[PDB]
């Protein structure tokens, strides 16, 4: 009966993973009707594909082995191991690819998914000579050797690398659709680490100093948790299934420009106009320096030139003409500063 | 009104080091320069060094330039003279003095008491 | 070659009507706004006024508003500053400087070229030769070591005065002091050298003073007292 | 039980183990009594 | 509208020292601050614009810096050519140009008290109706020497005028001449003329004097 219970748990895990990832892939395919080859779609699609490979070659072998008393089948006997390890590498390499893409999204304006796939495939090639006939043994010391290799390549090294990349991501963010997608990738990383930490912890333990099925189950739960996190974050797939500091400086300088415009339009004489335009000049140069740069600084060139025209009119005693020249600043602001403010939805 | 305390050492050999110290009482010296003067037996007081307020640096006489250094800790109103490479010729009584002119004209109103420095 | 050449200075009365001319080369006055900046002797830099010869107005400092007028000629490629009701307070060296137009680097490189200074002197004092009064050392004026000679140049105008000792032969310890302006509007100057003691080396010394504007040359004797 | 055959653990894993004595790789799950954590323990028990 | 302020009006340093001058703008201005170097008798020359950018042709040892309204000029290693006057300016707009007070970099040297002399007026000058008594300080290494005129132990004020030379091209010392000007009758009114001199290299004021 306990064997049947283990069979039931494994079959349920297989169902959850295969169904969630197939549904996410179907939602992405349906979005494909709109030409939405968005960068995030291919990454999460191949992440779900990696979770599908995991489900098909981690749970199914386990199910077939729990039935009768071994994985009946030698070429396939080791091929299963190869594919399994392929999925084990991909389950973190796709997250690393996503974190790299989120880094890029706030940097200079597919290849990395194929890079992750190539790593997950090549780094599993030893499984085609480690395991061989009855059932397959990993004979050859070999325990700490391959255990350390697997624990580092699959879990520890990509965890620290992705941590460094996420620190770089906050580095560029700190210096908000991208922030939301960064948070999604962060939740994916956290779930991956929590699911897989005890697995390699005890593997290395046995490796240097000599009930695993519970850890296999908890680890495999990550490949069903990921797609639902993505569905929670991504509005398109959810529908189908049913910079910062520079921006703050820009906001401060634009608020200063607006307050100076308020001072100008209510001004009575040339002196207040000149003072407010002086503050306008300072604020506009400061904003022109900050990054949301060709059309940005060009728009601020126009703003400063209009401020200068208003200053020339004010110095000649033409207060009202200076006020009109300052009113042109509202037109320039609406033309350019609003577009630059729109960058806050990307952050 | 302003008092000056000052303490050096005793007999030292020609060699690496001897530090002398002095401190103001009744007046803060962050806004005044302070000077070290040297009076050998049978001689008049010679200038040794002056330390000024902030960023003005410090200046030294020909005899001690490159050999003695002067520092000031305003938190304790203290001036320090670090004497290196001492020679018997430097045996003298050393005095600190407060320049009451913030423009460094050298109007020394307070001297207090010096301390004996002997080099064997 | 980019350069600014100022001219038209000199001595005027406290009634003004003095016109200074700044010629430009390399950069045309059309491409750059032109500023006049004033520096009193012994004083710092003070902005006076500016003109945009091609695209705008002229602006003046509060210190000169109502008195100075800046104009320009884009065919002569020159600028002019006309000063009326000049005071002694306006006596200073005047500089003509460029400043580009927004946008771009030309605006950020403020005052890249200053040209040269032109001196404007405002005083009612008339041209006058100096009188020379050697100040011989006393029997107790540091006698026994090394002693200074002493010499006075008093009440001359204007102030390109050249002072030497022994027709230039005495170069040891020469300290000729910068001229100072008196309440009378004339200048006075002292000049000293140091010589060995014992009656100044038993030598009688000559203080030679030349004032070019009045063609004055005075050689006066220093003999110990 | 030294006479109970082997079948590595269906759970893909790389635990060290010994069996009646030779080393092998234990998956970590669904084994049987013929499994040792130390070759010396195996040899003392069975050989 | 915008005032520039400099604190280090006088900076004493030797060849090779790294020197720093600061300047504060009174308003929340942009990086529109410039640094110029001027030598006596010559027009100022641009060193720094955009408050951080080195003007073309300026030696690389100069460097500017901006922190809000505070701007800084540094020289990595002082050369003898760099002993000049330096100015900061705000150039936010053509009508808003304002300069600082200026700072002068002078050669750091030892301390040596100046030789002190007093000279009575000559007979010729007395016959012209004016008596100028002259006090001379030769070769004080700093330039902060103070001279006080006394006539029959009375303090003089308003009748005296001072002149200080530039740093000596060879000895890097300074000389000071102070002239006390009286009428002929005023000179005859008194007997004893004296000059009291105070400097940081002096342990006790120097008094020179003479009888009329």
């Amino acid at each position: 009966l306990l064997a049947r219970a283990e069979l039931a748990l494994l079959s349920i895990v297989f169902v959850a993973v295969a169904l969630s990832n197939g549904l996410v892939l179907a939602a992405l395919a349906r979005r494909g009707r709109r030409g939405h080859w968005a960068p995030i779609h291919v990454f999460i699609g191949h992440l779900c594909l990696a979770d599908l490979a995991v489900a098909l070659f981690q749970v199914l072998p386990q199910l077939a082995w729990k039935a009768t008393d071994r994985f009946r089948g030698d070429a396939l006997c080791r091929a299963v191991k190869y594919l399994q390890m392929v999925g084990m590498y991909a389950s973190s390499y796709m997250i690393l690819a996503m974190t790299l893409d989120r880094h890029r999204a706030i940097c200079r304006p597919n290849r990395p998914v194929l890079v992750a796939w190539a790593f997950s495939l090549l780094l599993s090639l030893p499984q085609l000579f480690i395991f061989a006939q009855t059932d397959c043994w990993a004979c050859f010391w070999g325990r700490r050797t391959y255990v350390t290799w697997i624990a580092l390549m699959v879990f520890v090294a990509p965890t620290l690398g992705i941590a460094a990349c996420q620190v770089l991501i906050f580095r560029e963010i700190h210096a908000a659709a991208v922030a939301k997608t960064v948070r999604m990738t962060l939740v994916i990383v956290v779930v991956y680490v929590l699911c897989w930490a005890p697995f390699f912890l005890v593997q290395l333990w046995a490796a240097w100093d000599p009930p695993f099925v519970l850890l296999m189950l908890l680890a495999s739960l990550n490949s069903c948790t990921n797609p639902w996190i993505y569905a929670s974050f991504s509005s398109s797939v959810s529908s189908e299934l049913r910079a910062r500091r520079q921006l703050a400086d820009l906001e401060d300088n634009w608020e200063t420009l607006n307050d100076n415009l308020k001072v100008i339009e209510k001004a009575d004489n040339a002196a207040q106009v000149k003072d407010a335009l002086t503050k306008m000049r300072a604020a506009a140069l400061d904003a022109q320096k900050a990054t949301p740069m060709k059309d940005f600084r060009h728009g601020f060139d126009i703003l400063v030139g209009q401020i200068d025209d208003a200053l020339k009119l004010a110095n000649e005693g033409k207060v009202k003409e200076a006020q009109a020249a300052a009113e042109q600043l509202k037109t320039t602001r609406n033309a350019y500063i609003q577009k630059y403010l729109r960058a806050r939805s990307t952050l | 009104q302003v008092q000056l305390q000052e303490s050096g050492g005793g007999l030292v050999q020609p060699g690496g080091s001897l530090r002398l110290s002095c401190a103001a009482s009744g007046r803060t010296i962050s806004r005044y320069a302070m000077s070290w003067f040297r009076q050998a037996p049978g001689k008049e007081r010679e200038f040794v060094a002056v330390a000024r307020r902030s960023g003005d640096g410090a200046f030294y006489a020909d005899s001690v330039q490159g050999r003695f250094t002067v520092s000031r800790d305003d938190a304790k109103n203290t001036v320090y003279l670090q004497m290196n490479s001492l020679k018997p010729e430097d045996t003298a009584v050393y005095y600190c003095a407060i320049d009451s002119d913030t423009f460094y004209s050298g109007s020394y109103d307070y001297w207090g008491q010096g301390t004996q420095v002997t080099v064997s | 070659e980019v350069q600014l050449v100022e001219s038209g200075g000199g001595l005027v009365q406290p009634g003004g009507s003095l016109r200074l001319s700044c010629a430009a080369s390399g950069f045309n006055v059309v491409d750059f706004s032109l500023h006049w900046v004033r520096q009193a002797p012994g004083k710092g830099l003070e902005w006076v006024a500016y003109i945009s010869s091609s695209s705008g107005s002229t602006s003046y400092a509060d210190s000169v508003k109502g008195r100075f007028t800046i104009s320009a000629d884009t065919s002569k490629n020159t600028a002019y500053l006309q000063m009326n009701s000049l005071r002694a307070e306006d006596t200073a060296v005047y500089y003509c400087a460029r400043w580009g137009y927004w946008p771009g680097e030309p605006w950020w490189k403020a005052f890249d070229y200053w040209g040269q200074g032109t001196l404007v002197t405002v005083s009612s004092a008339s041209t006058k030769g100096p009188s020379v009064f050697p100040l011989a050392p006393s029997s107790k004026s540091t006698s026994g070591g090394t002693a200074a000679l002493g010499c006075l140049v008093k009440d001359y105008f204007p102030e390109p005065v050249t002072v030497s000792w022994n027709s230039g032969a005495l170069t040891s310890g020469v300290h000729t002091f910068p001229a100072v302006l008196q309440s009378s509007g004339l200048y006075s100057l002292s000049s000293v050298v140091t010589v060995p003691s014992s009656s100044l080396g038993t030598q009688t010394y000559i203080c030679n003073v030349n004032h070019k504007p009045s063609n004055t040359k005075v050689d006066k004797k220093v003999e110990p007292k | 039980f030294c006479n109970l055959p082997v079948k590595p653990g269906p759970c893909n894993g790389f635990f060290s183990a010994f069996y009646y004595c030779h080393s092998f790789t234990y998956g970590g799950c669904a084994g049987n009594a013929n499994r040792f954590s130390t070759i010396e323990k195996c040899r003392r028990t069975c050989v | 509208d915008i005032q520039m302020t400099q604190s280090p009006s006088s900076l004493s340093a030797s060849v090779g020292d790294r020197v720093t001058i600061t300047c504060r703008a009174s308003q929340s201005v942009s990086s529109a601050v410039a640094w110029y170097q001027q030598k006596p008798g010559k027009a100022p020359k641009l060193l720094i614009y955009s408050a951080s950018s080195l003007y073309s042709g300026v030696p690389s040892r100069f460097s500017g810096s901006r922190s809000g309204t505070d701007f800084t000029l540094t020289i990595s290693s002082l050369q003898p050519e760099d002993f000049a006057t330096y100015y900061c300016q705000q150039y936010l707009y053509y009508s808003l140009v304002t300069f600082g007070q200026g700072t002068k970099v002078e050669i750091k040297r030892t301390v040596a008290a100046p030789s002190v002399f007093i000279f009575p007026p000559s007979d010729e000058q007395l016959k012209s109706g004016t008596a100028s008594v002259v006090c001379l300080l030769n070769n004080f290494y700093p330039r902060e020497a103070k001279v006080q005129w006394k006539v029959d132990n009375a303090l003089q004020s308003g009748n005296s005028q001072e002149s200080v030379t530039e740093q000596d091209s060879k000895d890097s010392t300074y000389s000071l001449s102070s002239t006390l000007t009286l009428s002929k009758a005023d000179y005859e009114k008194h007997k004893v003329y004296a000059c009291e001199v105070t400097h940081q290299g002096l342990s006790s004021p120097v008094t020179k004097s003479f009888n009329r």
